């Protein structure tokens, strides 16, 4: 066993080793190992991406115009965000400016994804860490109604309704086929909701499972389908025709009407179901405002997103602020430049890749993706891992750093950045939310805080959906229909050699695609994805990433039942396919 | 009466096939799960993790040996001794084989499990391999597409439960009901194709009138799927209806048939 | 002024004359005139159809196979029922048997119509006679919630929901743009609901307006569109393909799944919103169990409907019983034969048509439709009727009679017939319903009873929808896919001369189409439609029809505000386009 | 802000156009009525009857003279001095003229108000006459079909409110947006038409594969409407998709262009 100190933590791999493989209710494949001391407190945390596909390799030699379609399949959960980063990156390289309506529609596609992804994460992925589903069988339907009605204007609150939901769950379990609920953690002492709140939350789980399917109809209108909508370099392929012959073959007034209907229902569901449920979980689980802080009070990163001025990616344009905080200094939000070789770098000393010098980090324009499965001195063998060796290479995930700093990304990160840059809406929303829970601002820097910020963001994005739709309609009213710029569609028009960066804020955090074009083909394509940051392994200085830090110092009631680990990891919304690509 | 046990496993994937399934409009995925099947294992949705998840897996495939349907999303990589995809510290392929051995039938969801999809595109860094090249002694129903249509997925499930049998398949193992014909055999822009009325650059007058997307690279003519009839997301749209040519995403090796924007 | 006696009534046209023209919240065009005595009690009632189009004339010379499409446009409200009667009639003439699945699908089309039509009638047409919409502005949201929850397990009951609905109505009216509520009868003393029940009812009005659109998706699947779906002589055109190539081009498993989803939601809405609202209206308006009896305790008629054995229209096949009661003798339910020239006859002595002898009634196979606008000695002129003259011709509606008797048709009629033939489900249902309101059986023979039976029927039909769908799926499981018989599609296969009768129970009552074919073309096509019966003018004996009888002897609180007249007329669900055709 | 006043009147009709309107999926008819327009007169839905209804009519057309949209469902008959359709004891045509005189514009709903529809079919017993033959001094937007598509009706309304102008029209007064192309120009069975693959009798093998309905009498080739693109009842179906040829129901005189089952 060894011990060292990093970022205020004592990393100590003495004592009992716990393994969680597979991590469920995430996207893709992850392994987590911890060491716990005699007090059942985590003294070591190990984050391992257990998949790789190699999109950066596959993309070499392809047409830049096709890139978006390949990289979209990095992830079906954050479906679309890689396509967006891709078209941004190729446009940046070639020197393409898209028409305003294309930009607005892209912002709509991203806002739609935020709403959908955050909602499904809250209920289907994270929710059963907080709601004891089997305890809902003990609830009183009327008390459930009364609770729901005290929290929300949402119509669906009748005692008979909660009774019907409860009876559905009863009939589901009565044959001993518990399905997704089998061998869960039900009854664990960290489940703190009263039975009525469990039945309220379980009802909402089912309502959310139903409703989410509707949100992505906006993607179907503008992008053909969901999952995995279509895009183009130069704008979007969904040509608009409002008032001319053949409007039946385009985005017309009836199609826009459908979009408006979905926006309204989406905002209503988020504001009246998800938001009150998020606050209720807060209310019954306030100790988790002080668990799982990790890097969230030290180092946080946003690139920013939602450019409101078409083709302008500066501070005055991006509606979701960018910036970096290091050293817990939230009074110094620092500017981020994704071309600067000294800012974003990835290390692979603790990952399954080859670099010429594994003791230095490479900016993505100098990035290398040369897979090398080498777990070294594991307990077990290279095809039968009982214990990773975190002193060596232990993940398919590269280790990104910002100016050498280990950073947290995602909703909590963005919220902190926006808050401290003085964004009025963010400040008002956070203050209101923490006021309601009688918690300090610092309570947001926590596992509970990550979930609260995700709910805040879903509401924020639903509001932005309407804003963008209104801007699109304003253009249409003014006779401005253009959706694509094609002056530089043909390879012959491109620079012989050029490179570019496409960046946005995916649901899980800061996303960048770095692309180099040469002789009409992709020369290099390097992705650094939000979960790459958060699930990162260690660097040459032994510095730990956001997941490892957040798991550090965590109390476990029952070592064999990893509920606390699941709570903290799930709170980041891990996308492991994204992380590894 | 007991619902049919389904074990849903995940190899190399993007999770687009799980996401598609939960978009189902009729039956709702909720009702599929609660009332039509017993979804007894599924990494993306299940409560249990780690050793608890391993216990569910082993219990289900033992207790219902010979009796469960195996659904596979994603595919096994053969490279690096299979450790490009690791589950419970071992190659995913070992989990696939163990699950396959006890199944009555297998559903290969999506172009991943059916053909290979994006990870199998040149130069296939991981030696990603479709399920039927690994499992050779079980009925495999291929349900391709990246992903398949939500209501196709749920329809195939309801068929199997309602009629108590597998869908009839073409020679490639795809259900005739939804993969018997080509996109281009039921495309509402065929009138334009037949008349030589084509989009030639994005957002031209032809595009604003819904003209055919052949000259923009549409691969509808060689692609078997239900997109132009059943459509996507409760009949709201499909790729071509929203102005982008078919990529060919339901067909074997579609990533390596050249640029999406070429013939 | 004159006075005479008929059917236990004293028809007296002395005293003040009241005119209601137009009658709103019906289908099509109607005029009503009454005389009231010094006690403001109706002593004379006059029912006038104020439209004609002449489909029976238009149909001459058409291909029999095309007939369904023309006659469907008799009515867009009871859309489909005339198409059904038409294909039945042509098949009966030619000697065509349809495959079982065609019959089942037809039954589904009819059951779907019953559910849709009954639901929209209850809320959008009759509802505002019982619910004081403006009084909903006075309701307490919480008391509203409490009431709704005491009546139903329907989910949508929260105080916040009722508050939001109330606020919507408040903002709607605030600016003075009251739309469909302008100049209504709000505050009339006959409005007896407490404000909470008005707000509950108004909320349900909006929910029903939304939900009704979903029901007809069943018609879209099997019939292409709604309104006015498509049919064929020989079965239905919606070919089925479950498990073969090209199922994308047919009714496949996904299409049937959609149908199942609609059936479930339809039954749920009717059972948990419409049924409790119908009973609540009963609870607060019990005196209307003794108003508007009219012919419902004397003469009622059903042809019967929903043949469950394909191509068998006998008593053992029809799920909705046929039969006639006359002279208030409900112990002797009589058989009906639509070919018997002594049974169904239409008179025109008081209608705007020519017969060789207007003192006799003509069976539809001897029917004549020769329009003759001749209002005689009106107050006013031929183009400015101030007062119809009911001693002469006063309607575009013919006067049907059954063996010379004036009959009521529709839900109340059907209910009485089924009840007294000893249908177990009907008896149990009616007994329970009247028990719950603490009223005698006789309370059903009333204006309130007509509304209660309509709700009962919507529930019955929703149940039958599932039964028929299950029968279809049973056939599909057995490999029986056939939807059309084409052996006698070609005119060359038909008799040179033949005739036939197609009959069913439309939402509003007994429907018959009588068709004669000669040399491959329609020689005669005569329609007798439910509202033709109910809205009938007088015959040579001065006998009155169902509307006139039901209005007789009715007290009016405020003569200038005809709320009592509207209630009784609306309770029959008048379809005037149907009545006149 | 004040909502735009709409006066909706009814001549000879079956009410299929009102029923279509209330099927609107987006915007919901509910929201059209509550939020987008002021539906100030409408026989089928309004509370007021008789003298109360006459008072609403007179008040609205006076108070909003020159400012309301007139929607017309059905048509005036010229026979029997107009008393084939009687409103308030007078010919419907007098009410039409009075309402027309104060309107800023008129929407002719459906094939009735546009062309004549079924009552105008041979031998037209009532001399049913489309609105534009009677009102000759007002902008008339024809929205044909029996009835028109629900979401087309609502779309035309939202266009007029959102953009504050009438849709541009073809030479016949039909909105280009939805009537600019033929059913057959956007029909998903065109692949079969082009290949000579036709249903020949009902429920034959061709029918069970969704082959073209031309030989069964389909009038899609001569019919302008949005049915094959926008589709019906929230995109669920259209006549041809459910196996019956287009009747031609959006075209002038379609009832009298021969049997629906002939060419
Ligand atoms: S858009 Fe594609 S599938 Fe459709 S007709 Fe043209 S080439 Fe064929
Ligand atoms: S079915 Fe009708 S509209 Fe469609 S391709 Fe054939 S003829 Fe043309
Ligand atoms: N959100 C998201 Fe997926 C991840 N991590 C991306 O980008
Ligand atoms: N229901 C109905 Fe229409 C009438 N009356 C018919 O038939
Ligand atoms: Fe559908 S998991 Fe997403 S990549 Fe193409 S199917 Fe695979
Ligand atoms: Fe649409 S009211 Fe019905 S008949 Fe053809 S449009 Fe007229
Ligand atoms: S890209 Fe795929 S989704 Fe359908 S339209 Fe083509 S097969
Ligand atoms: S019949 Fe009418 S509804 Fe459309 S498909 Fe033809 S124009
Ligand atoms: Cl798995
Ligand atoms: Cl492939
Ligand atoms: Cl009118
Ligand atoms: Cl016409
Ligand atoms: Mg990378
Ligand atoms: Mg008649
Ligand atoms: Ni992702
Ligand atoms: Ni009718």
């Amino acid at each position: 066993s060894t011990q060292y100190e990093t970022q205020g933590y004592t990393i100590n791999n003495a004592g009992r080793r716990l393994v969680v493989d597979p991590i469920t209710r995430i996207e893709g494949h992850m392994r987590c190992e911890v060491n716990i001391n005699d007090q059942n407190v985590i003294t070591n945390a190990v984050s391992c991406g257990t998949m790789f596909r190699g999109l950066e390799i596959i993309l070499q030699g392809r047409d830049p115009r096709d890139a978006w379609a390949f990289v979209e399949r990095i992830c079906g959960v954050c479906t679309g965000v890689h396509a967006l980063a891709s078209v941004y990156a190729i446009e940046d390289a070639i020197g393409i400016k898209v028409p305003d309506n294309a930009n607005i529609i892209r912002n709509i596609m991203l806002a739609t994804l935020w709403c959908h992804d955050h909602l499904v994460h809250f209920y289907q992925l994270a929710g059963m860490d907080w709601i004891d589903v089997l305890d809902a069988l003990k609830a009183d339907p009327r008390k459930t109604s009364e609770l729901a009605q005290s929290l929300s204007s949402w119509p669906k609150s009748s005692p008979g309704y909660f009774f019907d939901v409860q009876n559905r769950l009863k009939k589901f379990v009565e044959g001993g086929q518990l399905g997704i609920f089998r061998n869960g953690y039900w009854g664990h002492p960290q489940y703190k909701l009263p039975p009525e709140a469990n039945l309220m939350g379980f009802a909402h789980y089912l309502e959310a499972l139903d409703f989410q399917r509707e949100i992505v109809k906006i993607h179907a209108v503008f992008g053909g389908k969901n999952p995995h909508p279509n895009w183009i370099v130069g704008g979007m392929p969904c040509a608009i025709n409002i008032d001319e012959s053949g409007a039946v073959g385009a985005v017309n007034m009836e199609r826009l009407n459908l979009v408006q209907s979905i926006i309204t229902r989406t905002a209503d569901f988020i504001n009246n179901v998800m938001i009150p449920d998020a606050l209720a979980i807060g209310q019954f689980n306030k100790p988790w405002s002080e668990i799982g802080t990790g890097l969230s009070d030290k180092c946080v990163l946003s690139y920013g997103a939602f450019p409101d001025i078409a083709n302008d990616f500066g501070e005055k344009s991006l509606l979701m602020p960018g910036g970096a905080v290091i050293n817990g200094d939230f009074n110094n939000v620092l500017p981020v430049d994704l071309v600067d070789p000294q800012q974003v770098q990835e290390f692979v000393d603790h990952a399954w890749y080859r670099y010429p010098n594994d003791q230095v980090g490479r900016h993505p324009f100098d990035g290398i993706t040369d897979p090398w499965y080498n777990p070294g001195d594991v307990k077990g063998s290279d095809t039968n891992i009982q214990q990773l060796n975190e002193q060596e290479r232990y993940s398919w995930i590269k280790a990104p750093r910002w100016r050498g700093n280990a950073m947290e990304v995602g909703p909590l990160a963005r919220t902190l950045i926006a808050y401290h840059k003085g964004d009025a809406a963010t400040v008002e929303s956070v203050d209101r939310m923490m006021s309601a829970l009688n918690l300090p601002l610092s309570g947001i820097q926590s596992t509970l805080g990550r979930i609260l910020c995700r709910a805040h963001e879903a509401q924020w994005a639903a509001g932005k959906l309407q804003y963008f739709f209104d801007k699109l309609m304003t253009n249409l009213k003014n006779g401005n229909l253009a959706t694509a710029s094609t002056e530089k569609w043909e390879p012959a028009t491109w620079p012989t050699e050029c490179r570019g960066v496409g960046f946005t804020e995916a649901p899980r955090g800061a996303l960048g695609h770095w692309a180099a074009i040469r002789d009409g083909k992709i020369d290099l394509y390097q992705c650094v994805v939000p979960t790459t940051w958060n699930a990162s392994p260690r660097d040459p200085k032994g510095q730990i990433g956001a997941y490892e830090a957040a798991l550090m110092n965590t109390k476990m009631a029952i070592p064999e039942q990893p509920l606390e680990i699941l709570r903290t990891l799930h709170s980041f919304d891990p996308c492991l396919a994204c992380s590894t690509h | 009466k007991p619902r049919i046990p389904v074990v849903w496993i995940h190899g190399l994937e993007c999770t687009c096939c799980t996401e598609s399934f939960i978009r189902s409009a009729h039956p709702l995925a909720k009702d599929v799960i609660l009332s039509l099947i017993s979804l007894d294992y599924d990494d993306t949705l299940m409560a249990a993790a780690g050793t608890q998840a391993e216990e569910v897996f082993e219990d289900i495939i033992t207790q219902y040996n010979g009796k469960y349907i195996l659904a596979v999303e994603g595919n096994p990589p053969l490279g690096e001794q299979g450790m490009f995809c690791i589950s419970s510290g071992r190659p995913f392929i070992e989990k696939l084989k163990r699950a396959a051995a006890g199944a009555s039938a297998i559903i290969a969801w999506g172009t991943c499990a059916s053909w290979g999809c994006v990870q199998a595109a040149r130069p296939n860094p991981t030696q990603a391999t479709p399920i039927d090249k690994v499992i050779t002694d079980k009925p495999i129903i291929k349900v391709p597409g990246c992903p398949p249509i939500p209501d196709v997925m749920s329809a195939i499930i309801t068929y199997m439960v309602t009629f108590d049998r597998l869908p009839d398949v073409d020679r490639m193992g795809r259900p005739l009901m939804f993969y018997g014909q080509r996109i281009h055999d039921k495309c509402y822009r065929r009138a334009h194709f037949d008349a030589g009325e084509f989009v030639q650059s994005w957002d031209d007058d032809a595009a604003r009138k819904g003209y055919c997307l052949y000259k923009m690279g549409c691969k509808g003519p060689t692609t078997y799927n239900a997109c132009s009839s059943t459509r996507w997301n409760d009949g709201v749209s499909f790729p071509i209806q929203s102005g982008h040519g078919c990529l060919g995403c339901a067909e074997n090796g579609f990533w390596d048939r050249g640029s999406f924007y070429s013939r």
